[PDB]
Formats: structure tokens, C-alpha cells, sequence
């Protein structure tokens, strides 16, 4: 993980999800006691974001089909680089957490949200 | 008390019979889906249609999985519990008498069908015959008794 | 064990369960023994065992067995509380706020359970 | 209309009544397996007793 | 078969499997294990309960509960 | 004799009881209010209300403006907080249209008040 | 980690679980103080109600801006919300019911305009683009009905003018201590013996009718 | 007259529904009673041939 | 700085002269009364009137309780 080896769009993207779940991980105390309403208009914003990010690093796996039934999917640098860049930002601010939940790639998650 | 969100079976999957692994598949997630909306039973009279009807199952399930002690079910008993369950017969049931609903169309199915249940027990097999069967059973159990 | 070999029904009071957890203790590091989790004698479940499995109901007659417990730093997983729990078939609790009211005996009808 | 309404009122006071009956008599049936049941289940633990 | 709606739809268990049973005290692990071997009785598996550092009165309670049901032979 | 008498604002009731006189300044000309009077509605300009009663014979109240409301059997002073005139009320106007602070013109037929909305109405419902 | 830092947690957590245990009591006390509040504005909105019905009937001359309906498509908000916040639900609720109404207007082709009270209110139509006409904010817990005279008087200067074709107001309902209820209500398109009427029934019934709305809104 | 009607066929089917409850329940109390009676009578013989 | 919640004698009352017996059944109780009120102090003005007086007499039974260094009474 260094510009030198990957390039500085895949490093930025990485560092870039990793400040956003830090944040998040900062406000679990004061969510707990008194809810999201009572955070900043751009505390509100990056824990949208947050969430979204932690439920598109799921993904299903093929060894892991006879536990649920889902098939399996293979991702491309390609594609997990888009979908986490264009989630930071905000080119899907509009659909709904449960739409990252198990799906492969970003064009997956964007047909999720239709149903 | 089986807690259902943390507890697994690694390779049971491939060992359960046909008619209960055909028939579990939902009852799996209908529990999930109660566990993150239980707390709102005191305000869920004033949700979205599809949220409602996901607490309402799921409260159902949660109600049916109830069993005493010493009361040991057969395979064909257990698929009449799930099979009215995953096929939407309880709908019109209320919470405080789906367990009433179940001891009521077991006794039912051991007198009207009892050769059916005879069949189910052998090795728990689910063919089109077995599952016209068991709906046709459980609407005329709705329809009279 | 007399008076239950005698045909009877016998109470055997112990004062507190808790101070015979800590004579052990005291006991086995005199004897030099490598002490266990929590500095408590490597022997606590079985001593528990041998003083609490007589306490029983034979063909004969029986004992049944009140005993006083202290909870060392509020700590119910404590291995001295949680060794001792394993043996009660009933826990009854009494209550500064009941007793207050004027009633006796001031046992807490909502955090007393029994196994029965 | 009055009369109309008689017979329309009447017609669905005999299914009332006549669905009341049937409602019964599936109880009554009920009611005579679950003590034949019991009756037979008696009759078992009995012989379980003996034999202890 | 253990014979539990829950259990045998929600996690099933196979002929030579491990399948851990656990809690905390006074919850029904011994109810839902001893419920397992009553189950078993028609089912040509043969049985073994071990029971390690329990008080003698609940063993010999278990053992009767097996008789009662008929899964001591 | 005397009538039923009640002087309510907006906000809570400055009087009520029995009186046997209650006069009051009209938009047209003055008034004395006795008990059986014919049904009269009428617009008070700021001034006194003076209220007469056994004892209390010159029980007087400060009023506004407002409207009096007259039965043979009941009395009623439906008074104002602060006088009620063009030039103190256009300023409250004027100050309201000026305190709509603007930053964006926004088209009002945005979808996104419905996403903020449901995504912090299920925030919520984990409070609880 | 350490059995320090715990201690000093379950320190900062219990001093704070005492004080938000002394806000509930504050809150109920406060509660009670507006109910009582709720209660002195009734007998004067009653009678105003009254006074109106009887004259708008023994009087069919006349028929004020107010009381006929003209179906054509532009519609005005009053919308009522808190300064502070620590509410369960209070502004959320109301926000979705609001969305839910005006979006039938947006449908049918009509236009919105709106009049705001409170500053989450304001903050909501700032940020989501809302055209806000008149506004007022950090109001008193116990308000004074002279505060409301201009975000009123702009909202009824537009329905004379027939700028706006109906008006409603956006305020939650007090069911009962444990339930509020988000409610859109209408308020512009509201015994055989007559009045003296001193000055002109007419010109009575143009103020008696403006002070009714303005009573409206206050409670 | 129809309102009343539909009234009294409402009350009907309640009424018999709740004469099915009883019914059945009266049945089961029947059920575990004849389980008891064979069980003690059973317990009583075992006593007296394990004391002869 | 003694604890009056936590601390305790198991011989009470009976290690006490009739009129000190008498005199600190009150004082126990306000004390008790005060540590549930304390937090409810910087809002006295929105309380109601029977929690007030119990608060006001609080805080003057525990003012009442300090004493200086080589002063016994
Ligand atoms: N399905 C059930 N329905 C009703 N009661 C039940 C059920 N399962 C267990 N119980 C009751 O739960 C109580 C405790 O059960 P059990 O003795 O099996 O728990 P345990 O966890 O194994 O206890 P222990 O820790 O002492 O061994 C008993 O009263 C038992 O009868
Ligand atoms: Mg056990």
C-alpha cells in the first residue's frame, strides 16, 4: 500500500475509506447515548457514508455458496477502485445501505436498489 | 432460547432430509428480520407496508419455534409446522394462538391424512404429489375447523 | 447424619459458605500447593463437592441446607460464588426497601428463584 | 323492499345456524379423538408400569 | 433428528458430526442434549450420556427421565 | 341584578364574575351595559373598561382594542395583547419577509428530503 | 485494556446518566407548564368560532375572501418546529408528513410557498432548498401571540391578493403524554335573534375572521 | 331490520366458537385425568406385589 | 468526609444514648433523601413543592454535618 507500487488513484481511495470508517468509529459512544440527530450536518453526511462503505466490503464467496445458497462473485481491482471512489464521492448518496449488502461489483448494487 | 443469529452447523447442510431442507430455507432470515425489528412491536402500528409485514412474520416464526420439553416431533409433524409457516398460512392467524393453530392441524393430519404422515416418515422425501398433499390438508383445515 | 439416620428431617444452618472457600484457601497455601485462577486453591470444586454432596435426601430421611452467601467484589463470576451456585436449587434474596415498608419477612418476591 | 329484505335477512340467518351446528359437531370430533388418545395412551403406560 | 422444530430446521446435525451445545448455567442444555437421546430410541443410533461433576440427585433424576420415555434400554 | 361577565385575550382571561354595569368606549361612540341587554357586537378602541358590582363599583381594567359581545344574559370583552394599528403591524410584515434568510433557489421538487428523512427515522428507532 | 481506564468510563457514563435523569423530571414540569398554557388560549378561539358562525349566516350579503374556495393551483405552509433539539422523533415525523403532502401538490402541477417557525424548521428548508417566504425563530418557551402578527399577516396579505388558494399549518397534535401525532390542517376555507352590530357587520366580520387565523396558529 | 339480522348471525358464529373452546377443553381435563387414574392404579398393584 | 451511604455499625441503636437514639431517625432518613435528590439541585426553581422542601431540608442537614479538626462536641 504505497503510490510508488499501486499508483496514486488506488491509494488515495484506500486512505480515503480508511478516514471515513476512523471517523465513524470515533462517534459509537455519542450514537449510542443520543442518536444520529444530534451530530453536525457533515458528521450526518460521512456516517451515510460510512455505512455504505462497511456493507460494500461484504462480499459473496464461492467456497462460502453452500452456506447460504448466493453464488459466488470475482471483483476486479478495476471495479472495487470505482465503486469505493465513486461512493466517497457521493455519486450514490440516493440509494439505500441494504443495496451495498452482498453484491459484487457497484453496477450490482445500483440493480439492487431498484427492487 | 437457540440463538439463532450466532449459532451454525458447518456441515449439517448436506446431511438434513429433502422435505425439511426445502422447506427451512425462510424460516432462517424471517428470524433475523425479527430480531432487528422486536423492539418496535409498541410503535409498529404506524410503519410502512412492507416493514409491517415483515415484523408480522417474523413474529410468527418466532412464536412457532416454541416446544416443550419431553415433546419430541416426528419429520412429518415438523413439515406441517414449516409448511404452513413458509406458505403464508398464518397470516391470519393472531400471536397468541399459533400455537394453538399447530397442535390443532397436527391432530387434524393424524386422523384426515394419516397415511400421508405415514409416507413423509419414511425418509422424509418432497415430490409435486407430497406438497398438493399437505395445502390441500391445511385449506380444508382453515375452511372447517 | 444422625438425626437423618434416625428417620428425620434435618435443617443444617452454615453460617457462611463463603469463609469455608477461604479456609481452604488458607489451608492449602499453608501446605505449599500451587495456587489456581484467582489465587483460590487448586482443589475449590472438589472440597465444594465433598461437603455439599451429602447434603441430599436418601431413602432413610434427609437434610435440607440454608447457607449465608457473600459475593467477594459484587462479582458473581467470581470462582468462589460460581462454584457455590452450581450446588443451589433455590435463592432467597431479603430487602432493605420491603423491610422498610413494615413487612416481614422482607424476602423479595421478584429476585428470589427456586429450581422447583 | 320490506319483504325483500325479510327473506335476504332470513335466507342468511339459516347459514348462520346451520354453519353454527357444523362448527360443533367438528369439535365433538375433535373432543372424542383427543380422550381415545388418552384412553389408549393409558392403556401403554400401564403395561410400562407392570413390566417395571 | 433432536426432535426440536428449531434445531433440526436451523441447524442440523449429521451422523458422526461435533456440534457444540453452549450457555450460560440453568438455561436448558441438559433439557435439549437428554431430549436428543429420548429421540433416538427408534432410530437404530445407540447411546452413551456422560456426566461429569454432577451432583448424584440429577443423575439419577436423568436416569429416570429416561426410563419414563422409554430410551434407557 | 346582575350578568355574567368574562374579558379573555388571545393568551388567558384578565376577568371573570357577576357585575350590574359594564361600560366600554365602541368605534362609534361610548357604552353602559346592564343586565337584559339586546344582543350587540361591537370594535373597542384602546381605553378603560370600567366594571361595576356590590363593592367592587369601580373595578377598571385596560384593554388594547378588540371586540365586545353582548346577551340579555352574558357579557364578553374579547381584548388584545397590544394595540392593533397599520403602522405596527406592516413592521412585523416587513421584518418577516426580511428575516427569510436565502443562500440557494432551490426548486422545491427535490426526492432528497425523502432519503434524510428515512434515514434518520430508522436512526431513531436503534435509540430505542 | 487497563483496569484504570474502565474505572474512569464507568465514571463518565454514570456522572452523565445522572444529570439526563434530572432532564426527564425538568422536561415533565415544563410539559405541565405548557399544558396549562394549551388550556388559557381555548375559551377565547371558542367564542371568536361562534361569534363568526352566527354572522356569517344572519348576514348572506357578504361572503369574505376566506370563506369561498377559488380551485386553481398555488397553495401556502405554515410550517411549526423546535429552536433546540433532544427530541425523539418530534421534527422528523413531521418533515415526512409535510413531504408526503406537498408532494400531491408538486404532482397536480400546483406551486408552494412557505412560512417557517423554529430554527430546525429553517435549517430543513436551508439545506434542502425550500422557498421560504416568511420566517421566525428563538421564540420563548412560553410564546407571545404579538411574535406571530408578520409571519402571519405575509401569509394572509397572499390569499387577499389571491397569491395563495389555500393555507394550512404543519404542527404536531398532544394525544397524550406518551403519543404526538404530525398533522397537516386547512385554516384559510373555514339562536333566531340578530346582533346590533355598532359598527358595519361587514367591516367586523374582515377583522373578527383575522384574528380567528391568528388564534389558530398560536395554539 | 337488516342491521339487527346481521347482528344476531354475528352473535350466532361468536356463540358457537365459543362453545367449541369449551368443549375442547373440557376433553383434554377428561384426557389427563384417565392418564392419572391408570397411573396410580399401576403405581398401587407394583407396590403391592414388590411388598408380597 | 464519612460516607453516611456505605458506612455502618451492626450494633446501631443499641450503642446510643436515648436522646442521640431519638434525634437521628430524622437525619439518617434526610441524608438518604438528599444523595436521591443531589443531581436535581441546579433545576430546585422547576421542581415540585414537596420535592423542594425535602431537597432544602437535604442540603441543610448535610451543611450541618461539618465540624473543624480538635473540636469534639
Ligand atoms: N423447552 C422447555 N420448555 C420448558 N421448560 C424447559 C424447556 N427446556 C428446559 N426447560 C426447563 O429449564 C430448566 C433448566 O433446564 P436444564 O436443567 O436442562 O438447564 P441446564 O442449563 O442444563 O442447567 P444446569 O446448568 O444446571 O445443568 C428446567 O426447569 C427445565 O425443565
Ligand atoms: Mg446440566
Amino acid at each position: 500500500l504505497d503510490p510508488l507500487v499501486i499508483g496514486q488513484d488506488h491509494y488515495d481511495t484506500a486512505r480515503g475509506v480508511q478516514y471515513v470508517l476512523q471517523r465513524y468509529k470515533e462517534l459509537k459512544d455519542i450514537i449510542a447515548i443520543l442518536g444520529m440527530d444530534e451530530l453536525s450536518e457533515a458528521d450526518k453526511l460521512l456516517v451515510a457514508r460510512a455505512r455504505k462503505i462497511q456493507r460494500f466490503l461484504s462480499q459473496p464467496f464461492f467456497v462460502a455458496e453452500v452456506f447460504t445458497g448466493s453464488p459466488g462473485k470475482y471483483v476486479s481491482l478495476k471495479d472495487t477502485i470505482a465503486g469505493f471512489k465513486g461512493i466517497l464521492n457521493g455519486d450514490y448518496d440516493h440509494l439505500p445501505e441494504q443495496a451495498f449488502y452482498m453484491v459484487g461489483g457497484i453496477e450490482e448494487a445500483v440493480e439492487k436498489a431498484k427492487k | 432460547a437457540v440463538n439463532a443469529g450466532i449459532s451454525v452447523s458447518r456441515v449439517g447442510g448436506a446431511a438434513q432430509t429433502k422435505i425439511i431442507k426445502k422447506l427451512s430455507g425462510g424460516i432462517r432470515t424471517a428470524l433475523a428480520q425479527y430480531r432487528e425489528l422486536a423492539a418496535f412491536a409498541q410503535f409498529a402500528s404506524d410503519l410502512d407496508e412492507a416493514t409491517r409485514k415483515q415484523l408480522e412474520h417474523g413474529q410468527r416464526v418466532t412464536e412457532l419455534m416454541k416446544q416443550k420439553q419431553y415433546a419430541p416431533m416426528s419429520i412429518a409433524e415438523m413439515s406441517l409446522s414449516l409448511y404452513a409457516a413458509e406458505r403464508g398460512f398464518l397470516q391470519d392467524v393472531e400471536i397468541a394462538k399459533v400455537g394453538s393453530f399447530e397442535q390443532a392441524l397436527i391432530s387434524y393430519f393424524q386422523r384426515e391424512h394419516a397415511a400421508l404422515l405415514a409416507k413423509i416418515n419414511e425418509k422424509g422425501d418432497f415430490n409435486d404429489e407430497i406438497d398438493a398433499g399437505i395445502k390441500a390438508g391445511i385449506e380444508k383445515f382453515k375452511a372447517t375447523q | 447424619e444422625k438425626f437423618r439416620d434416625e428417620g428425620r428431617d434435618v435443617l443444617l444452618f452454615i453460617d457462611n459458605i463463603y469463609r469455608y472457600t477461604l479456609a481452604g484457601t488458607e489451608v492449602s497455601a499453608l501446605l505449599g500447593r500451587m495456587p489456581s485462577a484467582v489465587g483460590y486453591q487448586p482443589t475449590l470444586a472438589e472440597e465444594m463437592g465433598v461437603l455439599q454432596e451429602r447434603i441430599t435426601s436418601t431413602k432413610k430421611g434427609s437434610i435440607t441446607s440454608i447457607q449465608a452467601v457473600y459475593v467477594p467484589a459484587d462479582d458473581l463470576t467470581d470462582p468462589s460464588p460460581a462454584t457455590t451456585f452450581a450446588h443451589l436449587d433455590a435463592t432467597v434474596v431479603l430487602s432493605r426497601d420491603i423491610a422498610s415498608l413494615g413487612i416481614y419477612p422482607a424476602v423479595d418476591p421478584l429476585d428470589s428463584t427456586s429450581r422447583q | 323492499d320490506l319483504e325483500l329484505a325479510h327473506e335476504k335477512a332470513g335466507q342468511q340467518l339459516r347459514e348462520a345456524k346451520a354453519q353454527a351446528a357444523e362448527i360443533v359437531e367438528q369439535a365433538k370430533k375433535r373432543a372424542n379423538q383427543i380422550v381415545d388418545e388418552a384412553r389408549d395412551q393409558a392403556r401403554t403406560e400401564g403395561e410400562r408400569l407392570k413390566a417395571q | 433428528q433432536t426432535g426440536y422444530k428449531s434445531v433440526d430446521a436451523m441447524i442440523p446435525v449429521g451422523r458422526g458430526q461435533r456440534e457444540l451445545i453452549i450457555g450460560d448455567r440453568q438455561i436448558g442444555k441438559t433439557a435439549l442434549a437428554v431430549d436428543a437421546i429420548i429421540n433416538q430410541k427408534d432410530s437404530g443410533i445407540k447411546c452413551v450420556y456422560v456426566a461429569i461433576g454432577q451432583k448424584q440427585s440429577t443423575i439419577a433424576n436423568v436416569v429416570r427421565k429416561l426410563e419414563e420415555n422409554g430410551a434407557l434400554a | 341584578i346582575t350578568v355574567h361577565c368574562d374579558i379573555v385575550s388571545a393568551e388567558a382571561e384578565i376577568f371573570s364574575g357577576l357585575v350590574e354595569m359594564v361600560i366600554a368606549h365602541g368605534a362609534l361612540g361610548d357604552l353602559g351595559i346592564a343586565p337584559g341587554h339586546a344582543p350587540l357586537i361591537t370594535d373597542l378602541k384602546p381605553g378603560p373598561i370600567r366594571l361595576v358590582k356590590q363593592g367592587g363599583e369601580q373595578e377598571v381594567y385596560y384593554i388594547s382594542g378588540g371586540f365586545l359581545e353582548v346577551q340579555p344574559n352574558m357579557v364578553k370583552v374579547l381584548a388584545d395583547t397590544v394595540v392593533r394599528a397599520g403602522d405596527l403591524d406592516e413592521a412585523a410584515a416587513q421584518e418577516a419577509l426580511k428575516a427569510a434568510e436565502k443562500a440557494l433557489q432551490g426548486k422545491g421538487a427535490e426526492f432528497d428530503y425523502s432519503a434524510a428523512a428515512a434515514r434518520l427515522a430508522e436512526a431513531a428507532a436503534q435509540l430505542r | 485494556a487497563g483496569a484504570k481506564e474502565i474505572r474512569s468510563k464507568i465514571a463518565s457514563i454514570k456522572s452523565t446518566q445522572k444529570i439526563t435523569n434530572a432532564m426527564e423530571k425538568v422536561a415533565v414540569s415544563k410539559m405541565r407548564k405548557a399544558q396549562m398554557r394549551m388550556a388559557a388560549g381555548r375559551p377565547y378561539a371558542e367564542r371568536i368560532r361562534q361569534v363568526i358562525g352566527h354572522l356569517a349566516n344572519a348576514n348572506p350579503e357578504y361572503r369574505h375572501p376566506f370563506m369561498v374556495e377559488r380551485e386553481v393551483k398555488r397553495v401556502g405552509y405554515i410550517v411549526v418546529s423546535s429552536d433546540r433539539g433532544l427530541c425523539g422523533g418530534l421534527n422528523i415525523n413531521l418533515f415526512k408528513s409535510l413531504v408526503k403532502d406537498m408532494s400531491g401538490y408538486r404532482e397536480q402541477g400546483a406551486e408552494i410557498d412557505l412560512c417557517v417557525i423554529g430554527s430546525k424548521g429553517a435549517s430543513f428548508f436551508r439545506s434542502f432548498g425550500g422557498n421560504v417566504v416568511a420566517a421566525i425563530s428563538h421564540l420563548g418557551e412560553e410564546p407571545s401571540i404579538n411574535d406571530l402578527i408578520g409571519s402571519v399577516k405575509v401569509m394572509l396579505d397572499a390569499y387577499l391578493e389571491g397569491r395563495i388558494d389555500r393555507l394550512f399549518v404543519v404542527s404536531n397534535k398532544f394525544v397524550n403524554t406518551m403519543t404526538q401525532k404530525p398533522t397537516v390542517e386547512q385554516l384559510i376555507p373555514l339562536h333566531h335573534w340578530d346582533y346590533l352590530y355598532e359598527p358595519d357587520a361587514k367591516s367586523l366580520l374582515d377583522g373578527l375572521l383575522v384574528r380567528y387565523v391568528e388564534s389558530q396558529v398560536y395554539q
